[PDB]
């Protein structure tokens, strides 16, 4: 159960140095070999370099060896990675991913990835609002509530409900490119009406590049 | 067999295979003092293909140590894609050689394409001499090996530091030296290094059998390194000086080619990797004739004689004996390596004024009676079963009266 | 970026069998360097699917299988599931690049799936946003198998073609696409009119959704 953590900034403006870091637990760095691939959103996967895991040992892509670092720390577990001159060719998902042999280059176990944005833009914390149901009005047999995410820039958005609790029946959707270059998100969960003036409902909304993170109380209104 | 004197030896592989594969031969008889002598080498490789058996055949020809040192087959039967250009058959020096074949790619010829999967049983050598005696050597494997083809890739870890000192390795024999780029105190110690020599498809990977010292010695301290390959009988080491590091991985194989690095990581988080590229010289380090003790034979009279006790000690009352002899220096391949004797054979034909007889207990008296006034020298080589080979230099010297 | 030649889609009727070829040359794959596959469910990690050319890890179904003859690779999926839909990614070492090189990628499609009708929820703007001078409606469409749909919003009965931002259709857990639709409107614009319609056209059908302020 060796899993990968990526951490970094989600937005960089052009010329600046990208830098992040993948956390490893359940394994341990020395005995395997470390590598970072990334990926632009409708490509497919690019490779950038790997560490050794017990030396000082680095392999570079030529394409890239002119700006990019790749350094690790054998306590606390991670090994971390830097780009330099970022453009907007440089904004993608980046993957931190083990290479369980030197000979073969193969990469069994991966991170989640995060994304990270090149632009000359700035991010936005997002205004979120309560989705409440006119269906709630009609007594309709089950109600659709949830919370709108709007007017945020830098991509990465996640929303949970009550946060562990609910999980059942709550569908959020990919977000939307204004043509104002801001995003807009939203996430419904379709819950009966008898239990809904008598359970709290809540949603969780996360934007790490612009610090926010609101809880939203939805409710009925009248 | 052919083979008139066969000895027997065993090869395991110590780590994993890093793309070649190596056997040393050392008994062969290289004659000294004979610049014309010459030896037909060819070697018979034995597989198992699918449990069913399969040989592969390699001539390399005549083989020329005073001129060349490294030989590639001039033909294959068992047959290959290409098999004469994966083997190399190099002289170490002191009558030993080494054959080397490329793992990770196929020798064989026939392929169901089912059994991508072959192993490596056996090795036969075969080595006839100027005398016409055929010398065998038979390398089983300890482990079968179970080869599989590939294509390693071949990367460089571009962030150690260059040094203007270049990897020199003769005889596949590296040798190098480093200075020292640790910041902590030889006290601290607990230094530890590890290289790797990579290039042409093979990786080659040596550490401390003992691990890090944790002791660090003004006057040398000394370290063995194991090299993941067969290892040679050659013990491979190294040492760190206190002021220096000098390395000497034994398994360093040609196929590794020209412009091949040797990264040589060390530490003691503090960590450091020094690159050096690697150079093969076609030089042998010393001379390829087999070691040769000399004696020396007074005679006051043009008649002399000399004993050859029994060799090395081993296989008394042998089933087979022979003994060899020739002048120094010889001129002429047709005429000078007819004095040769066995147990059965009788008088040789061609020996001119050489006779020699097996008395009780095998001491093979030589008469060399013939040769007067001037100090020549006679190259004699008795060899038995199972009873390593020795040759003798013998000079006779005319002495002026007996009794002295 | 340098790239292995793929398809960019394939296409199998389910329980049959499909192919995916990956060509590179002589510097990659016809070189003999290994071959990797990597299967990449939209919005997740790539999973390592084939290693070492035709090996497959503890866990990878037996219904895929690998090969590499020639100068181009070759991953088989057999008895089709609508589970692997995804998107599949062939990988191999380059020695004239000195990098590992990944192929553009191919979308699986299983054809002859059930077809599904979607589903419609249209939210009015919340009292919160509009106590801000501000009103967007959100149109929801979920559960739809053929993944176009064409939406449509309406006040009054009047095509609106200001303040409108639709996404594109994105692949659900269930093989079914998702879309959702945006107006953005002032607290005037909201109130002026007596209601607002979100019409979602499905193969032919169209689901019509309303909400008026007066409620
Ligand atoms: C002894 O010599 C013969 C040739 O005369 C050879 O065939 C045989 O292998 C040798 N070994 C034995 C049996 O001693
Ligand atoms: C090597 O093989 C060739 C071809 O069969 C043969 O003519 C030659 O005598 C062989 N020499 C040895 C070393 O047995
Ligand atoms: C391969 O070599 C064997 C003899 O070693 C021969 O019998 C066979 O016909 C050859 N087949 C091919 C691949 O030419
Ligand atoms: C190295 O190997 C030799 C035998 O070749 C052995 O005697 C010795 O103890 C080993 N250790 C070192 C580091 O010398
Ligand atoms: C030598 O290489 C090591 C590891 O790359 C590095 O830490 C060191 O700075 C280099 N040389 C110097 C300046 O000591
Ligand atoms: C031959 O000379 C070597 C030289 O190292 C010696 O070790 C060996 O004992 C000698 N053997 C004989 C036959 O005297
Ligand atoms: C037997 O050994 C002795 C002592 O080496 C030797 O002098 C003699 O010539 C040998 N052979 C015989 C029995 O003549
Ligand atoms: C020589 O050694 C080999 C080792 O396998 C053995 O098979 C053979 O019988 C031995 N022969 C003699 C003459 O001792
Ligand atoms: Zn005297």
């Amino acid at each position: 159960q060796l899993q990968l953590q990526e951490s970094g900034p989600g937005l960089v403006k052009p010329s600046e140095t990208l830098s992040l870091t993948c956390a490893v637990s359940g394994g341990s760095i020395s005995g395997y070999y470390w590598s970072w691939i990334r990926q632009p959103p409708g490509k497919g996967p690019e490779w950038i370099g790997f560490i050794d895991g017990n030396t000082v040992g680095t392999n570079y892509n030529p394409s890239l060896k002119s700006r990019v670092t790749l350094s690790k720390d054998t306590s606390k577990n991670q090994f971390s990675l830097k780009v330099s001159s970022v453009t907007a060719a440089d904004t993608a998902v980046y993957y931190c991913a083990r290479k369980p042999l030197r000979r073969y280059f193969w990469f069994d176990v991966w991170g989640p990835g995060v994304l990270v944005t090149v632009s000359s833009a700035s991010t936005k914390g997002p205004s979120v609002f309560p989705l409440a149901p006119s269906s709630r009005s009609t007594s309709e047999s089950t109600a659709a509530l949830g919370c709108l995410v709007k007017d945020y820039f830098p991509e990465p958005v996640t929303v949970s409900w009550n946060s562990g609790a609910l999980t059942s029946g709550v569908h959020t959707f990919p977000a939307v490119l204004q043509s104002s270059g801001l995003y807009s998100l939203s996430s419904v969960v379709t819950v009966p009406s008898s239990s809904l003036g008598t359970q709290t409902y809540i949603c969780n909304v996360n934007h790490k590049p612009s610090n926010t993170k609101v809880d939203k109380r939805v409710e009925i209104k009248t | 067999l052919v083979c008139q004197y066969t000895i027997q030896s065993l090869i395991h592989l110590t780590g994993e295979d890093p793309g070649f594969f190596n056997v040393e031969i050392p008994e062969f008889p290289f004659y000294p003092t004979c610049n014309v002598c010459t030896a037909d080498v060819n070697v018979t490789i034995n597989f198992d293909v699918g449990g069913k058996k399969h040989q592969l055949d390699l001539d390399f020809g005549q083989l020329t140590p005073h001129t060349k040192a490294v030989y590639q087959p001039r033909g294959a039967f068992g047959g290959s894609e290409n098999a004469t250009n994966l083997f190399l058959l190099e002289l170490l020096g002191a009558g030993e050689l080494a054959l080397t074949m490329r793992s990770k790619k196929l020798p064989i010829n026939v392929t169901t394409g089912e059994e991508q999967q072959v192993s490596l049983e056996s090795v036969d050598v075969y080595f006839q001499d100027v005398f016409g005696t055929m010398w065998c050597h038979h390398a089983e494997m300890q482990n079968p090996v179970y080869l599989i083809p590939e294509t390693v890739p071949y990367i460089k870890w571009d962030n150690c530091n260059s040094t203007n000192i270049t990897a020199v390795v003769r005889a596949q024999g590296l040798d190098v030296t480093l200075p020292l780029s640790l910041p902590t105190s030889a006290q601290d110690s607990n230094f530890s290094v590890k290289t790797e020599m990579l290039g042409n498809e093979i990786d080659i990977e040596c550490i401390m059998e003992d691990g890090e010292i944790s002791q660090v010695l003004p006057g040398d301290n000394k370290f063995n390194i194991t090299c993941s390959g067969y290892e040679s009988h050659v013990p491979s080491g190294g040492i760190l000086t206190s002021t220096s590091l000098r390395l000497t991985p034994r398994p360093v194989s040609r196929f590794l080619g020209n412009n091949s690095i040797l990264y040589v990581f060390y530490s003691g988080g503090g960590d450091y990797c020094i690159q050096s590229n690697i150079v093969f010289s076609d030089e042998i380090p010393a001379s390829q004739d087999m070691p040769t003790n000399t004696t020396d034979i007074t005679y006051v009279g043009d008649n002399a004689t000399y004993s050859v006790p029994m060799v090395t000690s081993e296989d008394a009352n042998s089933p087979n004996v022979t003994v060899t002899a020739f002048w120094a220096w010889p001129n002429n391949t047709e005429t000078d390596f007819k004095c040769k004797w066995t147990l059965t054979s009788g008088t040789p034909s061609g020996c001119e004024n050489i006779s020699g007889a097996f008395a009780s207990n095998r001491t093979f008296d030589i008469t060399v009676s013939g040769l007067g006034t001037a100090p020549k020298t006679l190259i004699i080589t008795r060899t038995a079963t199972n009873a390593t080979t020795t040759t003798h230099k013998v000079i006779f010297s005319k002495a002026p009266h007996h009794h002295h | 970026q340098s790239v292995l030649t793929q398809p960019p889609s394939v296409s199998g009727d389910p329980g049959q069998r499909v192919t995916i070829s990956c060509t590179g040359s002589s510097s990659n794959i016809g070189a003999g360097y290994y071959v990797y596959w990597y299967q990449q469910f939209p919005g997740t990690a790539p999973k390592l699917l084939i290693y070492q050319d035709n090996k497959r890890p503890s866990g990878v179904s037996d219904r895929f299988s690998g090969s590499k003859s020639g100068t181009s690779a070759s991953l088989t999926i057999t008895g089709l599931q609508p589970g692997d839909e995804a998107d599949y990614y062939c990988s191999a070492w380059d020695s004239s690049l000195s990098a590992v090189m990944f192929g553009r990628g191919t979308r699986l499609t299983v054809l002859g799936q059930p077809k599904a009708a979607p589903s419609v929820t249209l939210f009015p703007p919340s009292s919160e946003e509009l106590q801000a001078n501000k009103a967007t409606l959100v149109c929801l469409i979920s559960d739809f198998y053929p993944g176009a749909v064409e939406v449509a919003w309406k006040a009054d009965g009047s095509a609106v073609n200001a303040g409108v931002e639709t996404t594109k259709p994105s692949k659900q857990s269930n093989n079914k696409y998702a879309a959702s639709s945006y107006l953005s409107l002032t607290s005037d614009q909201w109130k002026s009119h007596k209601s607002y319609s979100c019409q979602v056209t499905h193969e032919g059908s169209t689901v019509e959704k309303t909400v008026a302020p007066a409620e």
